[PDB]
């Protein structure tokens, strides 16, 4: 499920 | 005299300068804005994502925000973005203080007049719209203090039910309605319902932003946004 907001909250 | 949590907010709120200089880094290159006849409409869709990239860095900063799971932070934005992106453009026309022209992030300076000339009805309406709620809070005195507050009111506006952690962001709800209601009745007595009237003021900004939606939505389906655009990507909720 990766997600461009997902790498924004998971410092990457 | 001023709320704990307003302070602290403040102690997070970065200068319209350094975003606009960590942006514009992250924007430029050559083909318009530069120029400025005519507008790049991929460098301001860039423009706007690199705007949210920065809200979302300023959330993970936040109070309470900091404490929360990937998935409550993920809900939360997805129920804010639009909302925390228009109030953003707002607040920066309030500050700038110009009828005629509009003050973009970068620092770019569009005139009304070349809204009229180049926006659609859709995102013509938008734009004259938004600069009639920065009429509204220019006239209530709209200040540093409660625009920070507003904004974390907004990144906490959704029920607890849609959360893991209730507890935790149910006092963050609490304290910020506390927190704007104490400071507007503190230091702008002589405005009877301040607090009342920023509330309706959000749900001017929250009408807004779906209208903003729609029409991202528009030019989703036209196939007129850039790939990978996180503001389409926020659209889809999906996440
Ligand atoms: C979701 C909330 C997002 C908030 C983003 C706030 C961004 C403030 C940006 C203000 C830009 C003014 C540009 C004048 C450019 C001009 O007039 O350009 C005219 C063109 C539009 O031509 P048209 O597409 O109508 O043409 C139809 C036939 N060509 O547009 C662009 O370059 C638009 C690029 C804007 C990308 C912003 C994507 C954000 C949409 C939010 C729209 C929200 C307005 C909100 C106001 C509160």
């Amino acid at each position: 499920h990766p997600t461009i907001l997902y790498t924004l909250l998971s410092p990457g | 005299n001023v709320p704990e949590l307003i302070l602290q907010l403040l102690q997070l709120e970065p200068e319209e300068d350094q975003v606009r200089a960590r942006i514009v880094g992250c924007l430029q290159e050559p083909a318009k804005s530069r120029s400025d006849q005519p507008a790049p409409f991929s460098l301001l869709c860039r423009m706007a994502d690199q705007t949210f990239i920065s809200i979302v860095d300023w959330a993970r900063r936040c109070m309470v925000f900091k404490e929360l799971e990937v998935a409550d932070q993920m809900t939360l934005l997805q129920n804010c973005w639009s909302e925390l992106l228009v109030l953003d453009h707002i607040y920066r026309q309030v500050q700038y203080g110009k009828e005629d022209s509009i003050l973009l992030v970068t620092g770019q300076e569009v005139e009304l007049s070349t809204v009229a000339v180049q926006a659609g009805s859709l995102l013509h309406s938008l734009v004259l719209r938004a600069q009639e709620l920065v009429l509204q809070l220019h006239a209530l005195q709209l200040d540093r203090q409660e625009f920070v507050c507003l904004k974390f009111l907004i990144l906490f506006s959704l029920d607890v039910k849609f959360l893991n952690n209730h507890s935790l962001v149910k006092d963050a709800q609490e304290k910020a309605n506390a927190a704007l209601l104490d400071y507007t009745l503190c230091h702008y007595p002589h405005c009877g319902d301040k607090f009342q009237q920023l509330l309706l003021c959000l749900v001017e900004v929250r009408a807004l932003s779906m209208q903003a939606k729609e029409y991202l939505y528009h030019k989703h389906l036209g196939n007129e946004m850039p790939r990978n655009n996180l503001l389409i990507e926020m659209l889809q909720a999906k996440q």
